[PDB]
RNA sequence: GGACCUGGCGGUGCUUCAUAUCCCUCUAGAGGAGCCUGUUCUGUAAUCGAUAAACCCCGAUCAACCUCACCACCUCUUGCUCAGCCUAUAUACCGCCAUCUUCAGCAAACCCUGAUGAAGGCUACAAAGUAAGCGCAAGUACCCACGUAAAGACGUUAGGUCAAGGUGUAGCCCAUGAGGUGGCAAGAAAUGGGCUACAUUUUCUACCCCAGAAAACUACGAUAGCCCUUAUGAAACUUAAGGGUCGAAGGUGGAUUUAGC
């Protein structure tokens, strides 16, 4: 005699049991193991939407069954002792400004396939008020002109972009050098200068 | 294995030019300057020229991947008009569906 | 990588892993075609010698 | 090309032409129409022209109350399953080809005096 | 596709079973777990994007999702349980039975909020397929019912074959009347004009002033046009010199920035004019947003309508 | 990757040889496609390439090494 | 985890563009090709970059397929401690 | 008349599953996509590469599992995962069914270099939505 | 999360066609895939060609084919090292063959690193994918030629040639070789004193005061010469008293006594080893009860980490122990420390994981509660492992024993979901207990819906290919509970099979 | 040969209509000039296909080499391929389409009429039809319920495409296959589509709508010709862009004809 399929074993889920158990991890909709009967499909004239076994409309779709309301809460009761405290301190913008005048931007970006590769993520934006750093009336309008326009008046915010390095590591720390030698020689005054 | 004889000969010459890319990226800069010497840059035009004519990359055709049709591709899926429709008109192109507007 | 593609699945096809229905049906009508005497002739030894 | 291969149903529609313009209107003088043959009826998942026994799939799995080891047919033993394999085909064929001879009506072409058997049975289990 | 009684008995047992179940993976309390929150759950646990809704996943009772089957009509003996079985129309022409005998009875003892059922919905009251002719025919014999004296009976009997239709009525929304921090009070709407859209703010007091993105409108606005669309909401009320106006317009033309502007006035002018004159104003044309908007251009064609050259021959 | 004038001491300090080297480096300065090690390729290249050209070079005026 | 987040949704972009329908001539019959792009844009605040690693593992393990994610990191630094005088 | 994808009217005995009965213009509307994957996003590289290993992955599934798959595949990639979700019909022994997973998912594995899966779900018969 | 109960092992796949039905099944499932597993290695080691192309980055080395064959052609020190990297036993004797023959130099840690491959394998060659009782070291060999040719002989390569003698059953030879190297001044290592600890005992047959003074004097002799004890020198002395028993029980305590002074801590290797010692045949309550007891005192609630190959015993060991003592509350203690931290993975294979659990389950279906027996059945079958039909018979005389005979059918369902449709035991067992006595009419009726489906079993077996077989007990049975049903039209039918088969009609049958 | 059935057709009847649609009517065009581009002819050693509606900026969202399939010359023979062939056959076909369609019909299975002929099957105060399914419709996309897209069956034109790819049959196999070098791709002429114009509702400049000038042989008018420069490329009288020079026909276009609610 041919092999005769088993039941679903939805028929021996208690209504009352742990999902996540069943859907731990994101996987494909399986008919035998999720206990709804749940429909899928534009129907025929004077028909039903096409039940769930072998029904090709929910595998396509990235269901949310290993994500249940149940689970991610008891997943992020596991996940908060890998959490650290933000500084109470920095209740405010304003205040996150006045003891970390520096802003770092870098972008990662997540796609599917067999390369985790991306030439975007090397940028680096690095942002700095002029208001932050000790500079004299001289040393403000040289750097202005030096930068161009890197600096917004608007905003008082000078913006430096570095994306000429392959890692993302060198073009944080040639920003943070453009800062320093435009910050140097902002203060230094040389002898043509006189001929403003 | 490749679909014909002429994707055969746009393997090759992509792979040619591939191998002789730098060596004609550097001789190219000595041409497009009016810094060097003419008598310099004279020569480099016969040396650039003097290298075998498939690695020159205008060669190059963007032929259909699976079909080597040599118009109507399309860049971003490498292929022709009419294999993208199969794909995209059975369900098979991610995202991509029919435009009504 | 065209070569890869076509030689891997010649390989699984002699391995008995893979069915090409493809190559059955050509396999087929060469078959057909021997019994019909419409048989490929030998390099040198064509209809003109 | 392994990308320029068609499945056999697109292989076969082509190949039979059973719709065109030509079986419109019985636009040609034809008699003998190709058929389709299924090139896969007599074939065994895992059967290779090297001839390899790849356990769990063409031979059984355990053997002896172990598990068995790839292991690969000699050269003599896989010619008789080659030979074995086109006898079978070629039964396959010849009996395809013969036939039960049709008793003849009035002549030997013609459809009067044929029997067609009894009526169908009706819906609500009536015989005739 | 027949669905017998016993199929429907079992598809109830699995969705009450599966209402719990869906219940318990959302956390939710399955006995005050309604419809609703199925629905709710199920795009979240199964997100489909499809544009038509009917295709995407659903988890319904039996009673909605299945079609309306007729019962078998007759019995072990064969004989059908209708006197008019035979007709093939047994429920729709004992319906015209019953209307044709209540109105033998009158004479013996002798429209806004409201419409008729369609076709469609007399053909699953009946669970039968009607013609048109046969819809008619029944309507027509309603109608004969009305203008006689009918009773309470004969009341009810004609409401089960009508059907409330939600009328919406065309009187204009007023916007709220605001108070900016010096105390004047002002109103604000919105227009949009093809790709132009504008916000005006209109003042109830002032010296009939109108800002456009910050410059005077005739500055802003040098083509005489454009300034009359400006004064014709204002002046088809008698109310110019009487109001000041900022408004902000971006996108667009010259005269679709003064068309949406004209509309965004005209919105806002009538939190401050009467409720006949706000009826005037929507009569008028002032309160309605246009939806001429460009068409696309189609391919293999020259424009929008335009057709190529049809060859010479 | 930035800084690549220490690997132009082997050239002219001053002329067309030196001006053409600056623009060399300043493209291969601004490439985050290539490594350290490729870009040294270039400009290795180019002082072989000067050194067979002398004689060109001196008939032009231009004395490289 | 008790991380401050808003959300909002750009706005969508559709790509179309245009083939021909048959394989030979007809050039005026053309089909149509779309691509949607729909976004939504999660925006966390005052974190720290322990953190961040461990929301968005968990986020990032969960993308369904077909969905890309970009996530923008802005850092705040102090000033170089060469920067906070001149040499001068 | 348009020929793409349409099944075609017959006599009323041509079964054809849901996915078949559907034409190109109700892709996103009626009907999904088989395969999923970020390289037809906006911004998003590899469309060219994904779609070559789609096409491989459906002809080499459809030898592998000859007469077995009872509908198309559904291609699913999350990271550098690649799922391959099939609908198979129950002639084949489970034994065979096993040795096909545990060599298809290997070889695929090696030879796109990222960790491959196949999930089976078997039918008893092709899963018919109309007779055309 | 854990475990999913309605489940069959992750390993399967998620599906009723799919999944495993019986213990058989889930043990041929998996070597089935596993299997397909090596046939694609074999091709993509076979044609690596066509696995060359690295389209991931990061790169996965994991993911590229192997390269088993030699690269060096030339014939040199430098290229046999190669060869024994590669493990190839013929082609470097053959290369250090032709090596020596040149006159060329071949230094001494490469002769070792030759030794210890030939010593291992045996001057075999290990099993590739393609191309017991007795003594595997042959008279004449590559290893000892090599090591007689050897010019110069140090520590390391007499110990290789000690080690691999005892490995492949030499144990007379591996003694012989240990005197030399003492005649020769030399010091072995610990290693080599745990190798010629299995040889004192394995040499020859003694009697146990015999060999329990060549070992302690083995061990004096290990402290004379300065090494210290490890691991495995303790356990290789447990595991070979193995034979002696009684005479080895109180010695083989002696043993655990000084590994803790020591500071050597037991393994669950150790404890397997004294508690199969102390399990011999018998009574077991006079001594095994208080070692049993005493080991789960020390191993509770202590995490385990892999250190001796036999670690893997000791769970199907102390269970059998508490099945024989017929001690549940020691047998939760078992399970508890099975289910501590990652102690889970210390089980072993399938065989011993299904013992394991048919010990376990069979135990709890004798002495504890029915209703936490049922809680158990659930836990464990089939998410845990597949029962045999002789445990399904223990939940059936359990079910008896409670009085709730209304589960009867359910164990019908679930026995045949476990591959134990066509047992001839189980189905006698359940149609005796149904038909055992008479029971209200609603019961009845479940018990006659219960029969019917058994009598098809009976009708349609695999065995129909022979004459198909009643015991005279299922007929009786069967037939009896058609009648208490109310089903007398079956009843009647069934009686011609009295005559068919010839089986004698009951009493009870004729007179009912 | 007689009489019929069905279909087609009628410079065929009556009635009612068409809605950018048949006439009249409305607006801007084509048909005239130059130029751009396709095709036909002629020419060339020098492709192919489309080619009334339904070909003619058509396969091409694209030819300086390449592409390339053509011509001349030279070279290779188990050949990138468990060969190859853009060789014949679209009148063998799959595939994807045109066309009526700016249609609403197609039709299984039954039933009935005609004496049981080809055939035919409706009247609602109803007289033999019931009809699954397909299409229309409905839904969906775009900014609505509007519009526009999309959709649009069965068939028609052996309609288009063997040169997208695949493929039946036949044919080539030291050549009808493969490679290299160089070369053709022009204009007596005709014709289709388009572009720019003939100007004052214009031309130039500022501005982006309150201006100043120009305005008939130094006006309007070439995106053409000639010269130079630049861009791309290895390669440019040749392709594109810019500049200079040049300042022609054209003075609003017959019969006829296209598009738009
Ligand atoms: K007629
Ligand atoms: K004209
Ligand atoms: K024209
Ligand atoms: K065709
Ligand atoms: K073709
Ligand atoms: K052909
Ligand atoms: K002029
Ligand atoms: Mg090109
Ligand atoms: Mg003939
Ligand atoms: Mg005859
Ligand atoms: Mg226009
Ligand atoms: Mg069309
Ligand atoms: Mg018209
Ligand atoms: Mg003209
Ligand atoms: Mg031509
Ligand atoms: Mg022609
Ligand atoms: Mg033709
Ligand atoms: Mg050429
Ligand atoms: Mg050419
Ligand atoms: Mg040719
Ligand atoms: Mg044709
Ligand atoms: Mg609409
Ligand atoms: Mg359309
Ligand atoms: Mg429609
Ligand atoms: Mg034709
Ligand atoms: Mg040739
Ligand atoms: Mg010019
Ligand atoms: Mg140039």
């Amino acid at each position: 005699p041919r092999r005769k399929a088993l039941p679903p074993r939805t028929e021996k889920m208690a209504v009352d049991q742990d999902w996540p158990s069943v859907y731990p991890v994101a996987a494909p909709f399986k008919p035998s193991a999720v206990p709804l009967p749940v429909r899928m499909g534009y129907p025929v004239k004077k028909g039903v939407p096409m039940a769930k076994e072998g029904n090709l409309e929910l595998l396509k779709i990235p269901n949310f069954l290993h994500l249940t309301p149940v689970a991610i809460k008891k997943h992020c009761e596991a996940l908060k002792d890998f959490c650290t405290e933000w500084p109470a301190a920095l209740d405010s913008d304003e205040k996150c400004e006045k003891h970390f005048p520096i802003e770092i931007d870098s972008t990662d970006y997540v796609s599917s396939g067999p390369s985790v590769r991306n030439p975007r993520a090397r940028v680096v934006v690095l942002r700095v008020k002029l208001s932050s750093l000790n500079l004299d009336d001289h040393a403000k309008k040289k750097l202005i002109k030096l930068v161009g326009e890197r600096y917004c008046k608007t905003t008082d915010v000078l913006t430096i972009k570095t994306d000429r390095c392959p890692l993302r590591r060198q073009n944080y720390d040639y920003a943070v050098y453009l800062l320093t030698v435009l910050y140097h020689e902002s203060w230094n005054t040389e002898e043509w200068e006189k001929s403003k | 294995h490749y679909v014909d004889w002429r994707m055969w000969r746009d393997v090759k010459r992509r792979k040619m030019a591939y191998e002789y890319a730098d060596e004609r990226l550097r001789i190219n800069s000595l041409r497009k300057n009016t810094i060097l010497p003419k008598i310099l840059q004279d020569v480099a035009d016969e040396e650039i020229a003097a290298l075998p004519r498939d690695s020159c990359p205008v060669r190059i055709r963007n032929r259909c991947v699976m079909t080597s049709r040599p118009r109507g591709v399309k860049r971003r899926w490498r292929l022709s008009r009419i294999v993208f429709r199969h794909l995209a008109d059975h369900g098979q192109l991610s995202g991509i569906q029919r435009a009504t507007w | 990588n065209h070569h890869t593609y076509a030689e891997l699945m010649q390989t699984l096809r002699f391995l008995g892993l893979y069915r090409d229905e493809h190559q059955d049906f050509m396999d087929e009508q060469k078959r057909l075609k021997k019994l019909r005497g419409k048989e490929k002739p030998k390099k040198g030894e064509g209809k003109r010698a | 090309s392994f990308f320029t291969k068609l499945t056999a149903d697109e292989l076969w529609k082509g190949a039979l032409a059973e719709t065109g313009a030509g079986a419109k209107k019985g636009r040609g003088k034809r008699t003998k129409k190709k058929k389709r043959k299924d090139l896969n009826r007599g074939q065994i998942i895992g059967e290779g022209r090297y001839g390899f026994l790849w356990p769990g799939l063409n031979v059984p799995l355990m053997k002896n109350g172990a598990v068995q080891t790839i292991a690969q047919r000699s050269k003599e033993e896989q010619e008789k399953v080659e030979a074995d394999m086109i006898q079978q085909r070629e039964e396959w064929d010849r009996k395809k080809k013969m036939k039960v001879k049709r008793e003849r009506g009035w002549s030997g072409n013609s459809w009067g005096g044929i029997s067609l058997g009894p009526p169908d049975p009706g819906p609500c289990g009536e015989t005739y | 596709e027949t669905y017998t009684e016993d199929f429907i008995k079992k598809q109830i047992e699995e969705f009450n079973i599966g209402k719990r179940h869906l219940a318990n993976m959302m956390g939710e309390d399955p006995e005050t777990f309604t419809q609703e929150d199925i629905d709710r759950a199920i795009a979240y646990l199964f997100p489909s994007g499809l544009f038509e809704k009917r295709a995407r996943p659903v988890m319904k009772h039996p009673e909605q999702i299945f079609p309306r089957q007729r019962a078998i009509q007759w019995g072990e003996d064969g004989r059908p349980f209708h006197y008019l079985f035979y007709t093939g129309k047994q429920s729709y022409y004992s319906l015209m039975h019953d209307v044709y005998g209540m109105l033998l009875n009158l004479e013996k003892h002798q429209v806004i909020g409201s419409r008729w059922l369609i076709k469609e919905e007399l053909e699953e009251m009946l669970v039968e397929k009607l013609s048109d002719l046969d819809y008619m025919q029944f309507i027509r014999l309603l109608e004969k019912l009305l203008t006689s004296q009918c009773g309470a009976a004969e009341e009810e009997f004609v409401q089960r074959f009508r059907r409330s239709v939600t009328l919406e009525s065309k009187k204009q929304l007023i916007e709220p009347v605001q108070y900016d921090e010096q105390g004047m009070a002002f109103s604000k709407s919105e227009g949009k004009r093809k790709t132009a859209k504008a916000e005006a703010i209109v003042y109830k007091h002032g010296s009939g002033r109108i800002k456009v993105n910050g410059i005077d409108y005739q500055l802003y606005f040098p083509i005489t046009q454009d300034r009359e669309q400006l004064m014709f909401p204002f002046h088809f009320v008698d109310r110019l010199g009487k109001h000041d106006v900022t408004c902000t317009v971006s996108g667009g033309g010259r005269s679709a920035q003064a068309g949406a502007i004209r509309l965004a006035m005209a919105k806002a002018l009538c939190s401050f004019v009467t409720e006949d004159e706000v009826e005037w104003m929507r009569q008028a044309g002032l309160l309605t947003t246009d939806p001429r908007v460009r068409e696309r251009k189609k391919p293999g064609q020259e424009g929008a309508r335009r057709k190529f050259t049809w060859k010479k021959r | 990757h930035i800084f690549l004038e220490k690997h132009l001491e082997s050239f002219p300090k001053q002329g067309p040889i030196r001006h053409f080297m600056e623009l060399v480096t300043c493209g291969l300065s601004k490439n985050p496609y290539l490594s350290v090690k490729q870009k040294v390729e270039h400009i290795e290249w180019f002082r072989n390439y000067f050194n067979e050209k002398k004689d060109i070079l001196k008939e032009s005026n231009i004395q490289f090494n | 985890l008790g991380i401050s987040i808003k959300v909002h949704e750009p706005p969508r972009k559709i790509e179309r563009f245009t083939l021909l329908q048959s394989v030979h001539i007809y050039k005026k019959h053309r089909v149509q090709y779309e691509m949607r792009t729909l976004y939504r844009c999660l925006e966390l605040e005052h974190l720290t970059g322990s953190t961040a690693d461990v929301y968005l593992e968990y986020i990032q393990r969960n993308l369904p397929e077909g969905v890309a994610m970009e996530v923008t990191k802005t850092q705040l630094e102090q000033l170089p401690e060469h920067i906070k005088e001149p040499i001068w | 008349k348009n020929r793409a994808a349409r099944v075609r009217v017959s006599k009323g005995d041509k079964p054809v599953t849901y996915e078949e009965a559907h034409a190109p213009h109700y892709i996103a509307h009626r009907k999904g996509w088989l395969s999923l994957h970020t390289g037809n996003l906006d911004g998003e590289d590899h469309a060219a590469e994904r779609t070559v290993e789609d096409v491989f992955l459906r002809k080499f599934m459809w030898g592998t599992f000859p007469g077995c798959l009872a509908d198309q595949l559904v291609l699913k990639r999350r990271g550098n995962q690649l799922e391959i979700c099939a609908v198979v019909l129950r002639q084949l022994s489970p034994h065979k069914y096993y040795f096909l997973v545990g060599y298809s998912e290997t070889l695929l594995s090696y030879f796109y270099k990222c960790p491959v899966r196949l999930h089976l779900q078997t039918v008893p018969s092709k899963v018919v939505y109309k007779y055309l | 999360v854990n475990r999913d109960t309605t489940a069959v092992p992750y390993v399967f796949q998620d599906d009723p066609y799919l999944m495993p039905a019986s213990s058989l099944e889930s043990r041929s499932f998996l070597l089935a895939k596993k299997s397909g597993e090596n046939v694609a290695k074999f091709i993509i080691n076979s044609y690596p060609k066509y696995f060359q192309k690295d389209i991931a980055e990061p790169h996965i080395p994991c993911l590229m084919p192997e390269y088993f064959e030699p690269q060096i052609k030339d014939i040199s020190e430098a290229a046999l090292k190669e060869r024994i990297e590669l493990r190839k036993v013929k082609a470097s004797v053959d290369m250090f063959d032709q090596l020596l023959q040149a006159g060329t130099t071949v230094s001494l840690e490469t002769t070792n690193s030759l030794l210890d491959l030939l010593c291992y394998y045996g001057d075999q060659e290990p099993s590739t994918d393609y191309h017991q009782f007795g003594v595997t070291w042959r008279a004449k060999n590559n290893a000892e030629r090599i090591f007689s040719l050897m010019p110069e002989k140090n520590e390391h390569s007499y110990c290789t040639m000690i080690r691999g003698m005892v490995k492949h059953r030499a144990y007379e030879q591996a003694l012989n070789l240990y005197t030399e190297l003492l005649n020769n001044r030399l010091h072995a290592d610990v290693y080599t004193f745990n190798a010629l600890i299995e040889a004192t005992v394995c040499a020859i047959n003694e009697k146990f005061e015999e060999k329990w003074s060549k070992i302690l004097e083995l061990l004096r002799h290990m402290v004379a010469q300065k090494v210290k004890p490890n691991l495995q020198t303790f356990n290789t002395i447990l595991k070979c008293l193995r034979r002696f028993h009684v005479f080895a029980r109180s010695p083989a305590l002696q043993v655990l006594r000084e590994m803790k002074a020591i500071g050597i801590e037991p393994s669950l290797a150790t404890y397997h080893h004294i508690i199969r010692l102390f399990d011999q045949p018998g009574d077991p309550l006079k001594r095994s009860s208080f070692i049993i007891y005493d080991i789960m005192n020390e191993l509770m609630g202590k995490r385990f980490s892999p250190k001796d190959p036999d670690d893997d015993k000791f769970f199907q060991s102390a269970m059998s122990i508490c099945s024989s003592l017929r001690d549940l509350e020691l047998a939760y203690q078992v399970h508890g420390l099975l289910k501590t931290g990652d102690n889970w993975k210390f089980i072993g294979p399938d065989q011993h994981r299904n013992f394991y659990y048919s010990k376990f389950f069979d135990l709890i279906c004798l002495m504890e509660q029915i209703d936490v027996t049922l809680k158990w059945y659930e836990d464990l079958i089939p998410s845990a492992y597949f029962p045999h039909s002789q445990t399904m018979i223990h939940l059936l005389q359990a079910l008896d024993v409670a009085n709730r005979l209304e589960v009867i059918p359910k164990i019908w369902k679930d026995s045949k979901e476990y591959g134990h449709t066509f047992r001839s035991d189980l189905r006698e067992e359940i149609l005796m207990l149904m038909a055992r006595d008479k029971h209200p009419p609603e019961l009845q009726v479940a018990f006659a819906d219960c029969a019917a489906d058994i009598k098809s079993a009976y009708e349609s077996q695999p065995i129909r290919q022979t004459a198909q077989d009643w015991p005279a007990t299922s007929l009786n049975c069967i037939a009896i509970l058609f009648l208490r049903a109310g089903r007398t039209q079956e009843a009647w039918k069934m009686l011609g099979l009295f005559r068919k088969h010839n089986k004698i009609p009951r009493s009870e049958l004729l007179n009912e």
